[PDB]
């Protein structure tokens, strides 16, 4: 589900699912 | 940044995992 354009909340949701307990940082710049 | 690699271009699992903690 990760090999597409992911924008906004869609991208943050993908990071949440992929990273799991590792957490993540979201820096749109 | 993540937006340029995953939103304006096609994302990848490798790119997402770059931002995991």
């Amino acid at each position: 589900f990760v090999n597409q354009h992911l924008c906004g909340s869609h991208l943050v949701e993908a990071l949440y699912l992929v990273c799991g307990e590792r957490g993540f940082f979201y820096t749109p710049k | 940044g993540i937006v340029e690699q995953c939103c304006t271009s096609i994302c990848s699992l490798y790119q997402l995992e770059n931002y995991c903690g």
